């Protein structure tokens, strides 16, 4: 994404 | 568990906040396709990362932000957009409050 | 044209679609597309249906009705909707200067 | 799209 984040 | 949306309504929907200045919601998929809303606060950082499958494109919705791609950097503002095509390094720096990027992916 | 790595709205002309509709190609890659399509009010997104895509599009500006296989709601600035492949969907602009940016897989 | 149009 746009962050680092993933989604689970 | 959730299922997909065929209608997000924004307002209906809580954030979910991620720390550090940055909360989002995801909005809807399907099998091919999915978008996200990421809320940053001023100088929240999207730490800069890569997908080696998949290819990302991002629309700023509102605020500003600093957007690094494979070393290039511009600064964005509502309406711009990005692309990161898989294995591009990419991150984003708000450069200001209530900045808002909608992330568009091949998940 | 090449696909952008970075697109910039106000450096970049409509592309005019008649009866109140006009867009631009934002930018692209093989597996995802993305368009911002703006509309008049009362300009009509012809119902229509795509064999082999799904669609999500977000409501930049403005607001509509948006119509998909029989379900009607309208939508605000902030909002989205999905259609997936061979779901008829349209949308019809409540105001002036409303936006969709519609992502796709081509 | 949200319009009928294509590419
Ligand atoms: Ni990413
Ligand atoms: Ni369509």
């Amino acid at each position: 994404g746009s962050s680092h984040h993933h989604h689970h | 568990h959730m299922a997909s949306k065929m209608f997000f309504i924004n307002d209906e929907t809580p954030w979910e906040e991620l720390g550090n200045g940055i909360k989002r919601k995801v909005m809807t998929w399907s099998d091919d396709l999915m978008m996200v809303c990421v809320h940053f606060d001023k100088g929240a950082i999207g730490v800069a990362h890569k997908h080696d499958i998949h290819d990302q494109i991002a629309y700023v919705a509102a605020g500003s932000f600093e957007v690094e791609i494979e070393g290039q950097k511009r600064i964005l503002k509502a309406g711009d957009a990005y692309r990161a095509v898989k294995n591009e390094m990419h991150g984003a720096v708000s450069l200001e409050d209530n900045s808002i990027l909608i992330d568009t992916f091949n998940p």
